[PDB]
């Protein structure tokens, strides 16, 4: 038996419980919306990564949800390399932010896909104790 | 060098036996009947009764001193021993008015009767009397009504009220309720009412009997010409269904409601009663339970004070005994807590159980309810009793008349008409009450059938609460 | 079998020796004291009549109905061992008789009219059989036993307390000081006295404000939760319930109600309010000595608590023992059984009459609180076991060196005697020995121990089985 | 639609198989309080399903092993727990300290985690 | 016994076939049809467990609880007389697995999943017994029929009832004159169709106005208590 | 008519409702699970979180490491179809949560008759 | 006259105001579980080790109430020397935490004794001053 540890294993959403993904496996989500002709966006965070309640305490409310947008959502962007170089100039611009790759369906009105691509300065088999 | 703080047991009669305290006109005013183990001395016996129903524990505590002992504690001011006993003493225990919570009977009782009953010092204790000072009265709502508020709402005058309890106390429909009401009602009756264990139940839910006895009492009123009523029974389990009942009576249009103060309790008492003030609604009192804490000469509470807290706690009938009939009533003990009941003003009087003089400072008069296995031969011992200010009750008294309800309630009515004719006439109802029943029963035919078949009825036994 | 207008024996119709009893039928058992002349049978069915359907003459409305299927009925009379003219009456009554959920028409009922029966001298009633297709119709405990355990998150002991004192006379500050100090020491819970309602020298919200800051205060710094009973007993119900939400307002987790003097009916309201609303209860049973010190009359103790965990509590006073107030050995284990337990054989040796299942309702937890002190300690937690209150009102108040100290000592004592306890000491027989040593170790416990070690009540007992 | 018609005694068995619930009929209904696009954002979850568990035995845990049975759960990396159909209100446990305890589970293992949780 | 992990069967925990039933326990009796290959105890089993405590593989939380005291039981098993492939199952239910006073609470277990279970081909519920300690916590019908016949004074006969046609499509005027008519003629009753509630065509308080105007002109017409 | 719709059905914007897979489900069943229902869904596993041999939390991870893992390889233009028992098998061998689980419900499946055919 | 220190002076429920439990106290007390056949548990606290109010106010609501598991309740265990080595597991893995040691009893659904054995690194006789 092993003991999921409760210390520090905060987790971000679709992914964060596989090994980190590759920069094949991120070329490969990539290809994944442009493939479906999602919206490809970034978001980026500063402060405070995860979701909490300062504000207000009602039903369906939390802040940090929302984080700060890099530049625009890329609309009409069919191209991953495109898409790819602004991961990196968004990572270079915040070196030290949570960063996250988002895209859009416009149909749907909603977010399709995320997953984060930074943190800031547990490994995936240091989970259990 | 002043009194400091120090640790440990010490006898309460150090502080709570003050024999030379002259009594204030605001103290509550308590007379115990005590039995105290061997070898206890009544001084630290009074004094753990004031210690322990006012200020004091078992041990001295240092929060004491943070505040002043001598302005807020009981005080055990006298103890006389009781004439041919060897074992028991009346102490007087006297209660700062600051030590009670304004209009709440509950509060009275739990320091005066709260924990001191149980102690292991003592054999037996019974509280006999209370004075209620005029200071703390007002503080209470009192009672809706009272007797005289009464009589002008029902515009009944010049003779007690005649009444009777549907039978068998459990057990009949909604529908016969009010058929049976409706019959006692139309002979000559001004009130029936549901017995005190009616509440809502599977063989009859409340509100259906509620509607049933509203359509018999109309009926009856409109037969008859004078004003009918019948007790509908508020008691219940919580208050928010009390006040329900409460409600669904007023919307009725009823002039009279009914409650069980000891089994539902002071706190939904007072409730109702400020609800029937505020609503005109008539508080009929019965006393179920009563007799658990008051039959017994050495221990318990007697009725008297029971009395006085409902009083206060607000009621415009109470029952009070019958002397005569099934259940228990000594004649001289009944008549003193029937001027407390009824009065403004009553003095100290040994001989009839009055401990203290009570000033009532004008809170309404309770009309006493006589009531239990009484029947027309009754009659004049009860009009001798009560005189005009009382409800006399008659259930088997009347559903036990050969001929039914109607005929039933007409006898007594013939009967307490006859008397209080007699009585107005200067006839001695004490000495010639068989005989202005005899005579009515040569006159009305209802009457003597009702004579016949309770000639022999008799109770009397052994009293045990005796003075 | 036509109408007979008349007076006839109570025995003729209420009196079935015969009777099978029926599993939804209550029971009671009265000790019952005829006077001279009047059958022991007669007696019976007198109270089995008027505790239900019966009245003194025969009534003709009784034939629009089914006596046999409502009527009372006393289907057994044991003489008492000993006594010349006591007895012990049997009374069955059906389920129809009593309102679904009030304990007040059960006791009016029962309890009603028949102890002023001139024909009896005394009357008492001792156990109640409530039957679960009864219980059922019951909310009961707002929480019960385990529930409050997993809200204070406290186990493995039995829960401390202390009444502040003076009982009555302290302002609403020098009160929350009193409090803070008791519970930053070591105690579970502080309580209003009894009588401690609203008065001139301290209103009630005042002092429910102070109470909460020092609440609040001795919890973080103790780390431990805290509470402190304040009392929502009032002269109406709408004052009573104006006091149990300004606790809720506070955040508080547990108020008190004296539900004797208070009654049923608001307790039953008060009870349903706290289930409502998350607040735990606590019952102070003042005034239950005037019903049940007395062995020829009256009601036992026994069943003012089975009505109170039927009305509902969380905590119910229990007696100590050994302490300054009533309650004999054997009576006390009786009674702790019918309050915690699910089910409870008949056993006379113990006080109970009938077998008692409570079918799931929540069981109360037993206070012991009355002239108690760390001497008693030992004999506290073998009677009462871990679930069970013990309160220390002048035990902690009147220590030598102040309320926290006062609250460390009874703590040390509790705990020493539980450790004691689990590692297999007898309690009853070591009890001393584990004070002892406690004292040489804790010097609060230590000034305890000297100041109340010649304390004992010892008295002749009155309640006797 | 479905009233009295599968009574008849002139046929042996009915089933409806399919309704056709015209614009405007549709449109004189409030509909769901939410519905998927409102809820991913409201919890903030994207781009994968859901993942849920409801707490067993049905019957039987106290609501403070409920609360601790949830707080395991959503801890591990489940969005939410849930109340079987079944447990409403109960001898065993009561509806309103089940919330309680739930309610502290729910927050610890929001805290411990970082995403949204709930039950 | 400690917490074993893995499926193991029903017929193991939920099949006591020599339990005997509490005064206390809500007893249901299912017909049932397994899938070829089921045993019926193991069918039996099946419908108690996930009826009551259980799920299609061990828990370790079971071991925090006592199973004894909640589970429900499958007590006995009947063939049905000239069928290959049905039986009736019998099954105990504590009374502490019910909410109070709620009907929905006793239908979502016994009724709520059971029936979609793949192992059976068919299930049918054929009787219920309430016992006396849950029927007690239930309101229960607001009259009942003495207290009906009183209210209405009407003794010693049927009573007479009759709804209102067409079904759908009347205005409230119309009902009312339709409903007016009925009850002068000899009817206790009217009755709206079980589908009219309200609709364009009518809607609910015109027609509550109309209906109330004809029950009392009947009513004094007669001399006879109506409704509708 | 192929999937039991027999009428076209216009829901004029009314918002659509998550569907729920819940039932008798386990990791092994993820790929499937996934493939018949896409992203939008929740999916429920009682006794397949709570009857994990380590616990809730244990169990808890296993299901999720399976579902992201399910939902990576679609991502990544698998086909969950043909290849999802692998997709697992490769997970085990990465996750001892999942590893765990793996091996307690392997032989599980419930294959029976349907009743309510088309 | 001795002052009970209000500084820091945090107690934690059962046996905290005696002197800390012996390794032969601690096993007294595991013979205890399980003669009574009670089921032993671990649970550990990494962050706050005591009871507050972040989430929610009302009456009987806390937060810091629930520890996190270690491992499983031991059900059917009957060997205290089984016991005794799961402590020193759990306090391996987490030298840092909060530990206690509880027990269960399945009959009443309660917890029925606790006790702290490891805290993160007042005395017993420095509580007074
Ligand atoms: O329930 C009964 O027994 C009565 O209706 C009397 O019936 P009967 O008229 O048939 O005798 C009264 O409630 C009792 O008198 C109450 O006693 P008390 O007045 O002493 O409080
Ligand atoms: O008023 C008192 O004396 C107490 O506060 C105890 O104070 P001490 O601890 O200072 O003695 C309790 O309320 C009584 O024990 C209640 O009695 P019981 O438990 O018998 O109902
Ligand atoms: O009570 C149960 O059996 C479940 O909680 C699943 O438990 P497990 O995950 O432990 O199997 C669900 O309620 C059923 O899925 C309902 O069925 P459906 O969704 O088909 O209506
Ligand atoms: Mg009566
Ligand atoms: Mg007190
Ligand atoms: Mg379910
Ligand atoms: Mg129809």
């Amino acid at each position: 038996m092993m003991v999921w540890t409760p210390v520090n294993n905060k987790m971000f959403e679709t992914f964060s419980y596989l090994p980190p993904l590759t920069d094949e496996q991120i070329a490969a989500q990539v290809d994944y919306i442009v493939a479906n002709g999602w919206i490809p966006c970034l978001e980026f965070a500063t402060d405070h990564g995860f979701v909490y309640r300062e504000h207000h305490n009602s039903p369906g409310y939390y802040d940090g949800r929302y984080w700060t947008m890099w530049k625009l959502p890329m609309f009409g962007c069919r191209d991953p390399m495109q898409v790819l170089r602004e991961i990196v100039a968004c990572t270079k611009a915040f070196p030290d932010a949570y960063v996250r790759l988002v895209a859009f369906d416009n149909q749907k009105q909603v977010q399709i896909m995320g997953f984060l691509v930074q943190r800031p300065k547990q490994p995936a088999n240091k989970r259990s104790v | 060098a002043g009194a400091g703080f120090k640790a440990g047991v010490k006898d309460y009669r150090l502080t709570y036996y003050t024999p030379d305290y002259v009594v204030r006109d605001t103290d509550i005013l308590a007379a115990f009947r005590m039995t105290p183990q061997p070898g206890v001395p009544p001084e630290e016996c009074g004094a753990a009764v004031a210690a322990e129903s006012s200020t004091g524990t078992w041990t001295t505590v240092w929060t004491d001193g943070l505040t002043s002992l001598d302005r807020y504690k009981g005080r055990c001011y006298d103890i006389e021993p009781v004439p041919g006993e060897d074992n028991q003493y009346i102490a007087y225990v006297a209660y700062p008015i600051d030590l009670f919570e304004e209009g709440s009977v509950t509060n009275m009782f739990t320091s005066i009767v709260g924990n001191v009953f149980g102690f292991k010092a003592l054999r037996a204790l019974r509280l006999e009397d209370l004075r209620i000072p005029p200071a703390y009265v007002k503080t209470f709502v009192g009672p809706p009504h009272g007797i005289q508020v009464e009589r002008d709402k029902l515009n009944k005058y010049g003779r007690g009220l005649l009444g009777c309890t549907i039978k068998p106390k459990l057990g009949l429909s909604a529908k016969n309720y009010g058929r049976a009401v409706y019959e006692c009602l139309r002979g000559g009756l001004d009130f029936t009412k549901d017995d005190e264990n009616v509440n809502s139940q599977p063989f009859m839910r409340w509100r259906d009997r509620f509607l049933f006895v509203a359509e018999a009492i109309y009926k009856a009123q409109a037969e008859t010409g004078e004003v009918k009523g019948h007790y509908l029974n508020a008691t219940a389990g919580t208050c928010e269904e009390m006040m329900k009942r409460a409600v669904c009576a007023k919307e009725l249009g009823v002039p009279i409601i009914m409650h069980d103060y000891l089994t539902g309790g002071f706190t939904a008492n007072t409730s109702l009663a400020i609800y029937c003030r505020d609503n005109g609604l008539l508080l009929h009192i019965h006393r179920a339970m009563h007799a658990v804490i008051d039959r017994q000469r050495n221990h318990g509470i007697h009725f008297r004070v029971l009395a006085k807290a409902l009083r206060m706690s607000g009621g415009d009938h109470l029952h009070s005994g019958t002397v005569v009939g099934k259940l228990e009533g000594e004649r001289e003990v009944t008549l003193g807590f029937v001027d407390l009941m009824r009065d403004d003003y009553v003095e100290k009087d040994r001989s009839r159980g009055i401990y203290f003089t009570q000033d009532w400072c004008s809170m309404p008069g309770v009309m006493p309810v006589a009531s239990g296995g009484i029947h027309v031969w009754h009659m004049p011992a009860l009009v001798e009793i009560f005189g005009d200010d009382a409800c006399l009750q008659f259930g088997g008294g009347t559903l036990g008349h050969p001929w039914g309800n109607a005929p039933g309630a007409a006898a007594n009515r013939v009967a307490l008409e006859a008397c209080t004719q007699a009585r107005n006439e200067g006839r001695d109802l004490a000495r010639e009450g068989g005989d202005v029943i005899r005579s009515a029963c040569k006159w009305s035919p209802e009457l003597a059938a009702a004579c016949e078949v309770w000639k022999e009825i008799k109770f009397e036994f052994d009293t045990i609460d005796k003075l």
